[PDB]
């Protein structure tokens, strides 16, 4: 477990997870609040 | 042909003279360093300009500097 | 042997940007710019090799070689000064029953050949010449 | 007539002149003063 | 059996004695070519070489040139060949000047200034004349029919 | 070609060509007086930049002229 | 005891996640830790170079076997996904009913951000991206009929993927074979040539004879997919098969007896293409595989194993020596049984060469139902396999060079073929250089000559079919030979192997599937250009292999390695003199070569083959036959091909083909981006980085892993990578967009 | 005393006959196969061996290989067209990597690389900063 957590703490892995999360939240925002070119 | 100069920062590691592909460098007696030896360039007429020597120097800045210059058959490595 | 044969070349060092003639000269005394092949029964590159019935491949006929006997001489001549320095130091360190530099050289080189002599420290030499 | 000049000069400028010039340069760079 | 051996029995020269390089056929052909043949004077060497090269050069120009289909096509081809010969002759002259110099002595050695000049002259005469011969020959072609 | 390919490759190839000329009968008669060698590092850079530049200008020159003239003239 | 035995070590490597948390464990140097950014890049570049990670062949070998299992697992997952996507996100059922109208689609995009436009109205009450891999045609040939079957094959794929992954772990951590096991070439070849290929073909023939053939006959006749009996029904009820093929009634009795003729119903040598589907007759394909199977199985019994009979490859190789080749093939066996790189070289080159052959043979002789009329799929497959082939071929050369620098031993190679080759390398390279110049000057000169002539208003002086003509006489002759073969040199055949050589026009759905392809002056000119491109590629690559260890310029290149940046600024400059650099340059020429080939295919087909034919004999080709008089000049290619056939991509915005337009532009960008890595040097970048780092330091912060510029070699690699991606990507979009429209 | 080699197209050319040539010599205790810089494999003789090359680097490269075979008695010479010979390596009998009393320093500057003069100072002089 400890060792696996270290692998999951490696730079490449963390970047992918973080970017996936970031991408996801951006996509989700556009799904519910779509087509915005300004704050209204 | 090319010009090779050695500076006082040499430490007599002998690495440069062991890397020259054409025996241009030698290790001569000296007292400025603990090793008691310094490098010399007695036969620069056979330098091809490889700069392998510089790559081997351990000093902060190369104690052995090769300045490329006039070119001859020997310096241009022409077997023909 | 003319130790300066190579140094005696047409090369003239430039002011700045040139290492110089170095230790053995920078260029061959002879000029490489010679002619090409010639018809049967003729010669072109001065002291060239006759191509016989195949003048087209005359340049492949070697005329420049190294005599093993002559090789020994060149080794001795070019390393004469080094030998001198070596024996001189041996002489300086109070040699046992020393005679003459040359004599010592012959004795010391009679044994330990010559190459070995050149690569031996004065201390080793004195040990060797203890007798 | 001057009108004939294009057909008398162009052959010279584009063929004869360049040739001789190149030849001279070669002889100049291949000579050892 | 090994058909490839070191050239001149020198294992370190950059050449090999292959069937192509050293066969009776190759040796014979090269020995009797005008360039390397024995006894030919510089002029004659050039002449033979020129006669050979001029005859085959008129063809390309005559059959594939700008005025090939014109009635004066063969004449034009001849002129074109002469032009090419002149260019090649200039080259020979220039080469000699650079390679050999200005004054010579040996003599009768294709590789000297005088000999080279004679060689060049022969080439020009032979080449131009050979081209002319081809013009005469190509003027009327035989069908060799009985 | 000059910008992406560097000297080492070409020098080795030129060496082979020298061998051929010296070993081919008839052509052996003629020889060079200046040893054939590959272009230098900086030289190639210059040659390449010039080729790139000349082509750049020439191609646009044709377009700007033919396009404008062909349509409005 | 037995010459061939199984030797395996139990519990060789412990399974744990410790090493996973220690990046760089494989290397001694990298293991120490990161001090500069170079460490990161090196970690990824030395990951699979096992030879440098260990000094024992056994260990290297063990890793390779397991790694291969991993690739197989990935491949299985890939295939599984495709079948699943064809079961849940496709219009196969509708297409199956009306193959001519409905367009194949197996990918659907989520309705996010207007990307839905990409979901086209393909047909069959379905909206999705039109795929071009040819899955539908293959499935029809197999006799899938349903989408339930596709689901099950998908499940099988997933299962297989898992099995392979387990095998990899098992044969590396629990049961690792020893070196002796690996070094059994004769056995391996016997097994792979009789079991993998022979039994494989036989098994496939079984499926084709018992399941595919019957179902496809019914489909072609007109039977609705739902009305066709399930596959198992055919296998059980022999009577049903007898109705379709009236020989199954006799059973296997004819086979055991010598009367193989009775099976002529399903095993045939018809030749040509099925008129209804436009694909090769399945009956012929069944006989094909059956015949091949027998051949392979017989061939698998040629090498000695443990029973005396057979051949020993070493003996065969050593016996073949002649007067002009010294010791001959002596020493090769040891090389190929003690060097993985050497083996990869040969294997990789042959694999790539096969792909190129597949591309040619798969268009001339369409193998699947309803494939020829689908111009998009045809173009996609040809180009795809042409590329895969080029990369593999260059790769073979690369690994060949790695062998010379790392595994070649002078002692084991005295006066053998390899030694003698390296002893006349100057001659070989010199001659090839000339051949390349000759071909290049003459071949490309033809085009330049024509351009000048047409521009100068002198069309009668061009090398054209209407002026000075350069006809491909030899090829024209072979075509006639192949056309007249059926009934003569091939008496039992009924039609030409391909209609390309000659014959009639096969049309399916009003569209031309195949037609005689004629060869004229333009074809001569282009074919010789192909020769030039290939020859130059070989020059660069071969020079790299031959001069890998030494050269007149750098006599000790071997010690420097296979991938060194240079030797220095001396000797006039020694930049890019490694064998790696030769591969680097070779790839650029391979790109050029393949690009021209694929363009030839695209224009020739759209001009002299593809098109529509009326009920009566009126053939209208897509481009109109412009290839003959337009492909003879460079301006023609720029105008009648690139400029005209690119009207689709540039005008794709606002349509389902908009993606191709965006990718076309993106690829151009990446191609240009690469030119900054290919023209610049590390020095400028390193100095720039220094100034940037100054800023970070001025604000009291800077990375301990000191930022450094990419290595010389990496710079070149990054440049080549982006260059290739951009160039190939651009054509990818260009072709696909154009094809969708033409189809 | 030539080693056993079958020939190659990578040997010497005209320069070796009209400009300059090189030669290496060594002694072996066994007949073994070595790789020659020119390209190919050769078998050395049990005793004295002589080989000709066109470049000094080619000769010194072979010496490196020889050291692997534990041979350290190699000698390199340069033969001019007229027959003159120059002994080049080991020059003083002692390999250059080993300090030998009696060798003088050459091309040495007694200061750090950063103490060289400024280019502008030596303008119109003909000398370079590193030679100044
Ligand atoms: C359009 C760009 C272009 C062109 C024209 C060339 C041209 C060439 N490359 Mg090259 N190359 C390029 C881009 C290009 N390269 C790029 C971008 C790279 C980077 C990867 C390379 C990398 C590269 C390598 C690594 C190699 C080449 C080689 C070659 C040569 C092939 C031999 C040949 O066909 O000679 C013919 C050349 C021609 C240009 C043909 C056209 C010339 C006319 C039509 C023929 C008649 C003209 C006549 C001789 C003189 C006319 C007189 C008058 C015009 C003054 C040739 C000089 C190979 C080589 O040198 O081996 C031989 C080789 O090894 N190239
Ligand atoms: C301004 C320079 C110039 C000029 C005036 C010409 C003129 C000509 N060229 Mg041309 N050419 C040039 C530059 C030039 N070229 C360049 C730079 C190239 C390289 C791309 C070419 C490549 C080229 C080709 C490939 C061909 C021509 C051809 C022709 C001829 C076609 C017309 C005709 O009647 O042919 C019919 C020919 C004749 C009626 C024969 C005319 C008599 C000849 C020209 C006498 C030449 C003798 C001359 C003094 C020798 C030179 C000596 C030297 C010291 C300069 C014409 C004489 C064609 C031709 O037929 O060549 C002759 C041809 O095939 N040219
Ligand atoms: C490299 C390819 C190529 C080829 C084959 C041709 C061919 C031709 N051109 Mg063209 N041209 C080209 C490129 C080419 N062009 C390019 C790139 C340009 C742009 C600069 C031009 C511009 C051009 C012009 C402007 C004109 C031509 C013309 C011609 C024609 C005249 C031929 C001539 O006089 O040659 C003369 C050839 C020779 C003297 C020698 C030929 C080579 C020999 C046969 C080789 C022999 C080798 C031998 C077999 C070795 C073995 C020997 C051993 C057995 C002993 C001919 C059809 C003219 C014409 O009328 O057009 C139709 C013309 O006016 N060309
Ligand atoms: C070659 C394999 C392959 C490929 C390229 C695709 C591609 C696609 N599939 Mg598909 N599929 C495949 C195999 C494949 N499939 C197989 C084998 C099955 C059977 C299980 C399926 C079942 C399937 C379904 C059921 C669906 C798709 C869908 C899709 C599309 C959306 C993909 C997606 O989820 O995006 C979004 C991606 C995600 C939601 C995943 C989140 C991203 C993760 C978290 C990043 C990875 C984390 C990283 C690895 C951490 C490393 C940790 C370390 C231990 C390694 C896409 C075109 C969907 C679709 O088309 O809908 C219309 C859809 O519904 N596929
Ligand atoms: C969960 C099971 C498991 C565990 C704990 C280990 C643990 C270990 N293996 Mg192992 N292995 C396994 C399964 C496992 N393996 C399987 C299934 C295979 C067959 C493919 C192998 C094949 C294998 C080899 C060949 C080697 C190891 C090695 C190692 C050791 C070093 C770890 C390492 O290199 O990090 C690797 C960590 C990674 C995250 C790499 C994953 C890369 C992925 C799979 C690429 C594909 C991703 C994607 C699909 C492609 C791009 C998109 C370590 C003890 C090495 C060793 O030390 O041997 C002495 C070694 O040489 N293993
Ligand atoms: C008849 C026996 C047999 C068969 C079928 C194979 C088949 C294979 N070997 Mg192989 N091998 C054999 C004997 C056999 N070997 C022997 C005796 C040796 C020792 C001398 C080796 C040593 C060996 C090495 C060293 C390597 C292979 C590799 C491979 C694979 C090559 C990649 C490929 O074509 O993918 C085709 C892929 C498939 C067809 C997928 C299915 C694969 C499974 C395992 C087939 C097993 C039979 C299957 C269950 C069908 C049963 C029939 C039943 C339904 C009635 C392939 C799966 C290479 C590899 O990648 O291995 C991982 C490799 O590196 N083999
Ligand atoms: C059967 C296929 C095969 C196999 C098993 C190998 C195996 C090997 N090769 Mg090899 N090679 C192959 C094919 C193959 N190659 C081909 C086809 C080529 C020609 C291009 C090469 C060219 C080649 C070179 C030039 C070198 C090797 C090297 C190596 C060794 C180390 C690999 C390495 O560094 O891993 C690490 C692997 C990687 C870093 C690859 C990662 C993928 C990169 C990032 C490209 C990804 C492109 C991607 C598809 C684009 C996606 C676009 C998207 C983002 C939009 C290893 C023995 C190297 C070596 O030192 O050998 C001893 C070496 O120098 N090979
Ligand atoms: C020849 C002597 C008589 C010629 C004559 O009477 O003209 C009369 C004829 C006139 O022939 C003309 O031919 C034209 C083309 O067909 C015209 O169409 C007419 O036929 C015609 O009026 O001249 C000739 O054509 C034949 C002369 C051929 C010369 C042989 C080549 C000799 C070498 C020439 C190169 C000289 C350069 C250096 C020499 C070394
Ligand atoms: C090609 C004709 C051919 O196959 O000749 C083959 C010729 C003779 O081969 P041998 O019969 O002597 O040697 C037999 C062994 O190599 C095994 O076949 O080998 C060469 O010397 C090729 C020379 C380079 C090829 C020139 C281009
Ligand atoms: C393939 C081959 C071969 C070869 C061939 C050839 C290569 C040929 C050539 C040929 C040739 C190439 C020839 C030529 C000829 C020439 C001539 C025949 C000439 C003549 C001339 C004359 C006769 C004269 C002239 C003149 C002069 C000199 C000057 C003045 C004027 C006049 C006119 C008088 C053979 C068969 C062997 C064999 C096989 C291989
Ligand atoms: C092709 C190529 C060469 C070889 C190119 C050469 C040798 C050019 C040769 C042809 C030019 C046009 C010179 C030919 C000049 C004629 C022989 C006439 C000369 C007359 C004199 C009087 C000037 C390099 O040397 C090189 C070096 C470094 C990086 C890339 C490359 C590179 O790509
Ligand atoms: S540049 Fe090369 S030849 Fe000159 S001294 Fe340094 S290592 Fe020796």
């Amino acid at each position: 477990m400890n060792d696996f957590q270290k692998y999951l703490s490696t730079a490449p892995v963390l970047l992918t997870l973080w970017m996936t999360f970031t991408a996801g939240f951006i996509i989700e925002v556009n799904r519910f609040f779509p087509d915005m070119l300004g704050l209204y | 042909s090319h010009t090779v100069k050695i500076y006082d920062t040499c430490i007599g590691c002998t690495q440069c003279v062991r890397a020259c592909p054409t025996d241009v460098l030698e290790m001569v007696p000296w007292d400025g360093c603990k090793s008691g030896q310094i490098a010399s360039s007695p036969r620069v007429e056979d330098c091809v300009g490889c700069k392998r020597c510089e790559t081997a120097c351990p000093t902060d800045f190369l104690s052995v500097r090769v300045y490329l210059g006039a070119e001859t058959t020997r310096s241009l490595g022409l077997a023909y | 042997v003319d130790l300066d044969y190579g140094m005696k070349n047409s090369y003239v060092p430039a002011t700045g940007g040139d290492g110089g003639q170095g230790q053995f000269g920078a260029q061959s005394p002879n000029d490489w710019r010679v002619a090409g092949t010639s018809p049967v029964g003729e010669t072109s590159y001065a002291g060239a090799a006759d191509g016989g019935e195949e003048p087209w491949f005359a340049e492949a006929i070697s005329t420049v070689s190294l005599d093993l006997q002559k090789a020994d001489e060149t080794l001795k001549a070019f390393t004469k000064d080094a030998a001198a320095f070596k024996i001189e130091e041996f002489a300086a360190e109070k040699p046992y029953g020393f005679t003459s530099s040359d004599a010592a050289m012959e004795e010391l080189v009679g044994k330990l050949g010559y190459s070995k002599f050149l690569e031996m420290s004065t201390k080793q030499l004195m040990k060797t010449w203890g007798t | 007539a001057a009108s004939f000049l294009p057909s008398i000069l162009v052959p010279l400028v584009g063929l004869i002149f360049p040739a001789f010039s190149m030849a001279l340069f070669f002889l100049y760079v291949q000579t050892d003063d | 059996a090994n058909f490839i051996k070191p050239y001149n029995d020198d294992p370190f020269v950059g050449h090999l004695a292959t069937p192509i390089t050293s066969s009776s056929l190759t040796r014979a052909l090269l020995k009797n070519l005008p360039a390397y043949r024995f006894g030919l004077t510089p002029l004659l060497r050039g002449l033979e070489i020129g006669l050979a090269h001029g005859y085959f050069l008129i063809g390309p120009f005559a059959q594939l040139g700008p005025l090939r289909n014109s009635d004066i096509g063969l004449l034009a081809g001849f002129l074109s060949t002469i032009g090419l010969i002149l260019i090649l002759t200039l080259g020979l002259t220039i080469y000699g000047a650079a390679a050999f110099g200005q004054e010579k002595s040996n003599g009768s050695e294709l590789q000297t200034k005088k000999s080279w000049d004679q060689f060049k002259g022969g080439f020009f005469v032979g080449a131009c004349g050979s081209a002319g011969f081809a013009f005469i020959c190509l003027s009327s072609i035989p069908t060799f029919a009985l | 070609m000059f910008l992406i390919s560097w000297r080492g490759y070409w020098q080795e190839l030129i060496e082979t060509l020298v061998w051929a000329h010296e070993r081919t009968p008839l052509a052996n008669l003629i020889r060079w007086r200046d040893k054939p060698v590959a272009l230098s590092i900086v030289q190639a850079r210059l040659v390449g930049l010039v080729h790139f530049s000349v082509g750049y200008i020439l191609t646009y020159a044709a377009f700007v002229i033919a396009s404008t003239s062909g349509k409005f003239a | 005891s037995k010459n061939v035995q199984v030797f395996v070590e139990k519990d060789a490597v412990e399974t744990s996640f410790a090493k996973w948390a220690q990046p760089g464990h494989f290397s001694r140097t990298l293991a120490k830790g990161p001090k500069t950014t170079t460490w990161i890049w090196n970690l990824h570049a030395d990951a699979h170079d096992f030879d440098s990670q260990t000094s024992s062949l056994e260990e290297v070998s063990r890793k390779i076997f397991s790694a291969h299992f991993g690739q197989l697992a990935i491949i299985f997952l890939w295939i599984s996904g495709m079948h699943f996507h064809g079961a849940y996100f496709s219009n196969y059922s509708a297409w199956l009913t009306d193959p001519i109208s409905i367009k194949q689609s197996s990918q659907v995009v989520w309705p996010i951000v207007g990307q839905e436009i990409l979901n086209a109205d393909v047909g069959g009450n379905f909206q999705g991206i039109q795929t071009t891999s040819g899955w539908f045609q293959m499935w029809r040939a197999e006799g899938i009929t349903s989408e339930v079957e596709l689901y099950w094959t998908a499940i099988g794929g997933l299962a297989m993927s898992a099995i392979m992954l387990f095998a990899g772990w098992f044969h590396y951590h629990k049961a690792a074979p020893k070196l002796e096991w690996f070094q059994n070439a004769e056995s391996m070849m016997n097994h792979h040539l009789a079991g993998l290929l022979g039994l494989g073909c036989l098994s496939w023939s079984g499926h084709q004879i018992h399941i595919a053939l019957p179902i496809n006959k019914l489909l072609d006749a007109g039977v609705s997919p739902q009305e066709i009996p399930l596959p198992h029904e055919f296998l059980i009820n022999r009577d049903l098969m007898a109705q379709l093929y009236p020989s199954f009634s006799k059973g296997l009795a004819p086979f055991f007896g010598g009367n193989w003729g009775e099976y002529s119903d399903f095993l045939t040598f018809k030749g040509g293409l099925n008129p209804v589907t436009g694909g090769l007759w399945l009956s012929d394909i069944a006989h094909h595989h059956l015949a091949l199977s027998v051949l392979f199985i017989i061939a698998g019994h040629m090498y000695r194993t443990n029973w005396g009979i057979g051949h020993n490859m070493k003996e065969i190789l050593e016996a073949h020596k002649g007067p002009f080749t010294g010791e001959g093939h002596k020493g090769l066996y040891e090389i190929l049984t003690t060097s993985w790189h050497a083996q990869l070289a040969i294997n990789l080159a042959m694999m790539g060469s096969l792909s190129i052959i597949v591309a040619h043979h798969m268009y001339a002789m369409p193998p699947y139902p309803y494939l020829a009329t689908d111009y998009a799929t045809q173009l996609s497959l040809f180009t795809h396999h042409m590329w895969i082939g080029g990369f593999c071929v260059v790769g073979g050369a690369a690994h060949g060079a790695i062998f010379m620098v790392r595994d070649y031993t002078p002692a084991n190679n005295y006066n053998n073929l390899l030694d003698r080759v390296l002893r006349h390398r100057d001659a070989i390279i010199s001659h090839l250089n000339w051949v390349c110049i000759f071909l290049g000057c003459h071949a490309f000169g033809f085009y330049i000559h024509n351009d000048t002539m047409r521009a100068l208003g002198r069309p009668q002086d061009m090398f054209s079919d209407k002026a000075i003509q350069l006809q491909p006489i030899f090829a024209q002759w072979i075509q006639n030979i192949h056309l007249l073969a059926p009934g003569t040199t091939a008496p039992n055949a009924l039609a030409t192997t391909s209609y390309a050589f000659g014959g009639d026009v096969i049309e399916v759905g009003g569209k031309i599937a195949m037609m005689p392809i004629k060869l004229g002056t333009a074809d001569f000119m282009v074919h010789h250009i192909h020769a030039f491109t290939i020859h130059v590629t070989v020059l660069i690559l071969l020079k790299g292999v031959l001069y890998a260890r030494s050269s007149k310029l750098i006599p000790d290149k071997a010690n420097l390695g296979f991938r060194f940046p240079c030797d220095g600024p001396g000797r006039g400059g020694t930049c890019q003199s490694s064998s790696w650099d030769h591969v680097f340059l070779g790839l650029f020429w391979m790109y050029n070569s393949i690009s021209v080939v694929i363009f030839h295919f695209s224009w020739k087909m759209q001009s002299d083959v593809w098109g529509t034919i009326t009920p009566d004999g009126a053939i209208s080709h897509i481009t109109g036959g412009n290839f003959a008089q337009s492909s003879i000049t460079i301006n023609g290619w720029l105008r009648d091909f690139l400029w005209s056939q690119a009207s689709q991509v540039i005008q794709s915005y606002g349509s389902a083909s908009s993606a191709y337009g965006l990718i076309f532009l993106g690829a151009h960008f990446i191609w240009a981006f690469s030119l900054m890595f290919l023209f610049s040097g590390r020095g400028y970048w390193q100095e720039l980085i220094e100034s940037i780092v100054w800023a970070h330091n001025k604000l009291n912060f800077a990375p301990t892993i000191q930022p450094r510029a990419l290595s010389i070699t990496q710079g070149r690699a990054v440049g080549l990578a982006h260059y290739l991606l951009g160039g190939i990507g651009t054509t990818w979009a260009f072709f696909l967009a154009r094809a969708i429209s033409i189809t | 005393p030539f080693p056993t080699f079958g020939g190659s197209t990578g040997g010497w050319l005209r320069a070796a006959e009209v400009e300059e040539k090189y030669a290496i010599t060594w002694t072996s205790t066994k007949e073994q196969i070595f790789e020659m810089p020119t390209g190919g494999a050769a078998i050395m003789r049990n005793g004295e061996n002589l080989l000709y090359l066109a470049r000094k680097e080619q000769c010194l490269a072979l010496s490196t290989q020889l050291r692997t075979f534990k041979i350290n008695d190699y000698k390199i010479y340069r033969i001019f067209p007229s027959g003159e010979v120059q002994y080049l390596h080991p020059k003083d009998g002692v390999f250059p990597e080993k300090v030998n009393p009696g060798r003088t320093s050459v091309n040495s500057r007694g200061f750090s690389i950063g103490k060289n003069p400024n280019p502008a100072s030596i303008k119109f002089s003909g000398i370079t900063t590193y030679e100044s």
